[PDB]
């Protein structure tokens, strides 16, 4: 009952954490991403996070456990706030415009290495006023359409 | 197959909910 786009988005999210593509999320990877998002969790908290969904008790999070974790952690915060957070993640210098270089640097930092051509294309997918950049209004439009 | 901004942005939206 999920759309292939949604599944694709969750798989993409999973891969951002699973930077070594070994198939699982470790406390290390969970910590890496969170840190890349302005957070600073302790090892104890990271361990707690995994154990809360580690059904097979192997010390790591697999895809089905990841989705389990996400399903409950995004029910204690609504969309608009999350969308706003993502924008802040992309707009590094916070000048209100997501540039092509910022999009590229950000995704690389999260593990998704993209070419200048690809990133330029992504920007074009959300750009509405054709200035080659994505402002909050355009970003929100993409995330809600 | 090839990534779109929407897909990638939502991945980040999802990932950022852990904050
Ligand atoms: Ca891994
Ligand atoms: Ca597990
Ligand atoms: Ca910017
Ligand atoms: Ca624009």
């Amino acid at each position: 009952q999920l759309t292939e786009e949604q599944i694709a988005e969750f798989k993409e999210a999973f891969s951002l954490f699973d930077k070594d593509g070994d198939g699982t999320i470790t406390t290390k990877e969970l910590g890496t991403v969170m840190r890349s998002l302005g957070q600073n969790p302790t090892e104890a908290e990271l361990q707690d996070m995994i154990n809360e969904v580690d059904a097979d008790g192997n010390g790591t999070i697999d895809f089905p456990e990841f989705l389990t974790m996400m399903a409950r952690k995004m029910k204690d915060t609504d969309s608009e706030e999350e969308i706003r957070e993502a924008f802040r993640v992309f707009d590094k210098d916070g000048n209100g415009y997501i540039s092509a270089a910022e999009l590229r640097h950000v995704m690389t930092n999260l593990g998704e290495k993209l070419t200048d051509e690809e990133v330029d294309e992504m920007i074009r997918e959300a750009d509405i006023d054709g200035d080659g950049q994505v402002n909050y209004e355009e970003f929100v439009q993409m995330m809600t359409a | 197959r090839k990534k779109t901004f929407k897909e990638v942005a939502n991945a980040v939206k999802i990932s950022a909910s852990l904050m």
